[PDB]
């Protein structure tokens, strides 16, 4: 659908909120999220805390004022345009139904039904520590897939960070670990229907055809340039030394 | 051995000075001749210290502080005074990048040798604890002080300050592994 | 006269953007931070001032709405010294404004010491940074100290940058590049249909070598240089394919 931009700048303090806010568990860190909601990929520019309460021993209670985003807004407007509301974060790592009702008031605040985010303030699996959502219906809510813009302003500072193909295999469980169990799970959750979703596309395996002779024929020639990768060296680094060596070993004159 | 003091004595505080890190100066310069010989003066400055350790974050202060704060774990060096650590360690613990700094090197010389680890921990947590560049740095050195021919020892910390994101761990853990293993070739470490 | 400062990459790519965005104008508002003993420019953060149509100045500056965020930030928590001056500076290596100075110079005022900080948003974006802050003066020095006893203090004057952040966001940052699965192997097994290409890739490297190899028969192109370099990058990148099958 719309699904969305990233903004780093956010995640960042994003945490810093909820380091500032010294979240935690108990807790979600909340604020608003920035950009531009339109097109079927949101931006996210930007994002703000609100200054929060959360209580889930009794879910529906909770603190929160929206006064701050009308100042926020005004400055933000004052400071971008392009600030407008796409939707708004929490730390999260996780839902908590009163979501829904907090969902609710950026609706009043935002043009599409605004955009909820989690974020994962241990950073723990994987891709994003971050989920974003936009509420639905039998309600809906729904993660559509987000990341990363450019930004290369971030990205070079960014840069100044850090500092071939294994991995690439290793997540061959991991969804399957779950995955099995994950109806194990429903199945024994519930001892749903996308489940059966799921089922369909399973046979797309042993699918394999003597198309696969086009593998082996293909891997061929791959291998042809094997004479040449190491032809250059084959020639290159043993016919160097002969010709340093001789001059050297017998330059020895005086 | 005598005339060094007589020579700081109208640089020493109570003599005054032009500046008070002139004054500062005489603190540190005095162990200088009197390294493991000037202990009562040093532990008479780290009197001076304690005087003005839990307290007066004046610069001067700091500085007089710190230019004690250095002369004393110089005499104090290989002298194993908790005093000298301890008193230092909150005078370290006051946080002046100027004054605790030297006591992060100071206590280690106390404890400069196997040392205690608990001052270990608190070196490494202070590190990581305390906020400053220096003075978390500095602390490296009394790690590294404190584990002295330990080798073996400190590698716990040495990996501690190996895990370290920052260099000063990390940093330290190098001199750490020397002060254990220097000398004599560990070629593993 | 060697000091520390320090920054929220945040701060700093929230400056980025709102700079990288900025060009023309420097960019202007608040830098949040303190000074940890001596020497140490900390900063959390930052932000813009809302556009000045009167540019950047030492007027330009509106506290009422930093006091707005202020608040709002106390609210948030969200609380800091403000430490200086940051803006965008298309092509400026040299200096901001005495100006700049001046208005930073107003402001240091406010603090033991600030900043301006000079970006260059355009020569910032080249994958590199481009940056500094001047604060011009001293107390002594690292303690420079002779033209402000002896008056007349001008010049660039940077400060030393640094900044922290973490191996946290560092994650949430190298998270960049369900997932990697998703994401890798497959997600990009893409391949055979371009085995042509990755034939004719291949292919080309062929000729191009005979060629090479022939000028043995002086500097670069040599007989047997790009060789390797060619027939070596057609080599691995058909191999991963394999991993597919």
């Amino acid at each position: 659908h719309e699904k969305v931009t990233i903004a780093p700048l956010v995640l960042l303090s994003a945490l810093d909120h909820y380091e500032r806010t010294q979240t935690k568990e108990n807790k979600r860190c909340v604020g608003v999220i920035l950009g531009d909601a339109n097109s079927s990929t949101i931006r996210v520019t930007n994002s703000f805390a609100l200054p929060f309460e959360e209580d889930e021993k009794n879910s529906d209670v909770w603190f929160l004022d929206h006064n701050y985003i009308e100042n926020m807004n005004e400055m933000c407007k004052k400071i971008n345009a392009k600030e407008k509301l796409i939707g708004w974060y929490h730390s999260g790592p996780k839902l908590r139904a009163s979501d829904l009702k907090i969902n609710e008031l950026f609706k009043k605040y935002t043009q599409n039904n605004p955009l909820l985010l989690i974020v994962d303030v241990k950073q723990q699996g994987v891709g994003l520590p971050t989920d974003a959502y936009v509420a639905i219906e039998e309600k809906t809510f729904l993660h559509l897939p987000c990341t990363i813009e450019a930004e290369e302003a971030e990205e070079i500072g960014v840069e100044h960070l850090l500092r071939i193909r294994l991995t690439n295999q290793l997540k061959s469980l991991k969804g399957l670990q779950s995955k099995l169990k994950d109806v194990v799970e429903y199945l024994d959750k519930v001892i749903h229907t996308i489940l059966g979703k799921l089922q369909d596309v399973f046979n797309l395996n042993n699918l394999q055809k003597a198309l696969t002779v086009k593998t082996n024929d293909e891997l061929m020639v791959i291998y042809i340039s094997n004479l040449v990768r190491s032809i250059i060296a084959f020639d290159d680094l043993i016919e160097n030394k002969i010709q340093n060596k001789k001059i050297q070993e017998q330059r020895v004159k005086d | 051995l005598l005339e060094g003091k007589k020579v700081m004595a109208p640089y020493l505080p109570g003599s005054r000075a032009s500046s008070r890190f002139i004054k500062g100066g005489s603190l540190y310069g005095l162990g200088l001749i009197y390294a493991g010989f000037g202990r009562d003066t040093t532990d008479y400055l780290k009197n001076i210290i304690v005087e003005n350790s839990g307290t007066s974050g004046d610069e001067d202060v700091d500085v007089l502080l710190h230019g004690a704060s250095l002369g004393i774990g110089l005499a104090a060096m290989g002298s194993a005074n908790i005093e000298v650590y301890e008193a230092l360690k909150e005078v370290l613990y006051n946080d002046s990048a100027t004054s605790g700094e030297a006591a992060a090197l100071g206590m280690g010389l106390c404890m400069l040798g196997t040392g205690k680890p608990e001052a270990i921990h608190d070196m490494f947590t202070y590190s990581q604890e305390t906020q400053h560049g220096n003075i978390t740095r500095g602390l490296a050195v009394g790690l590294a002080l404190i584990n002295y021919g330990r080798q073996e020892l400190a590698d716990d910390l040495i990996t501690k300050m190996l895990a370290s994101d920052e260099s000063l761990l990390r940093y330290g853990g190098a001199f750490t592994i020397a002060l254990a293993y220097a000398g004599t070739g560990n070629n593993s470490a | 006269t060697k000091e520390t400062v320090y920054i929220s990459s945040i701060a700093l790519l929230k400056m980025l953007k709102h700079g990288r965005a900025g060009v023309p104008m420097e960019v202007m508002g608040l830098m949040l931070g303190e000074f940890v003993d001596d020497y140490t420019v900390n900063v959390v953060d930052v932000f813009a001032m809302p556009q000045s149509g009167t540019g950047v100045s030492v007027e330009a500056v509106d506290d009422v709405f930093q006091a707005k965020m202020m608040d709002m930030l106390k609210q948030t928590g969200r609380d800091q010294m403000v430490v200086g001056w940051y803006h965008s500076h298309p092509g400026f290596g040299c200096w901001l404004s005495s100006v700049d100075v001046n208005t930073q110079k107003s402001f240091e005022q406010l603090n033991s010491r600030a900043v301006a900080v000079v970006v260059d948003p355009i020569q910032s974006v080249k994958g590199k940074v481009v940056i500094d802050a001047f604060r011009l003066i001293d107390t002594g020095a690292l303690i420079n100290i002779q033209a402000l006893i002896h008056g007349l203090n001008r010049h660039y004057y940077s400060l030393n940058i640094d900044y922290h952040k973490t191996a946290k966001e560092t994650k949430m940052l190298m998270n960049l590049h369900y997932e990697e699965k998703e994401e890798s192997n497959l997600a990009a097994t893409k391949s055979m249909v371009k085995i042509a290409e990755q034939y004719s890739k291949r292919i080309e490297e062929e000729k191009e070598l005979t060629e090479e190899e022939l000028k043995t028969r002086v500097g670069r192109q040599d007989p047997k240089k790009h060789l390797s370099e060619t027939a070596d990058e057609t080599l691995e990148n058909n191999i991963v394919s394999v991993l597919t099958a």
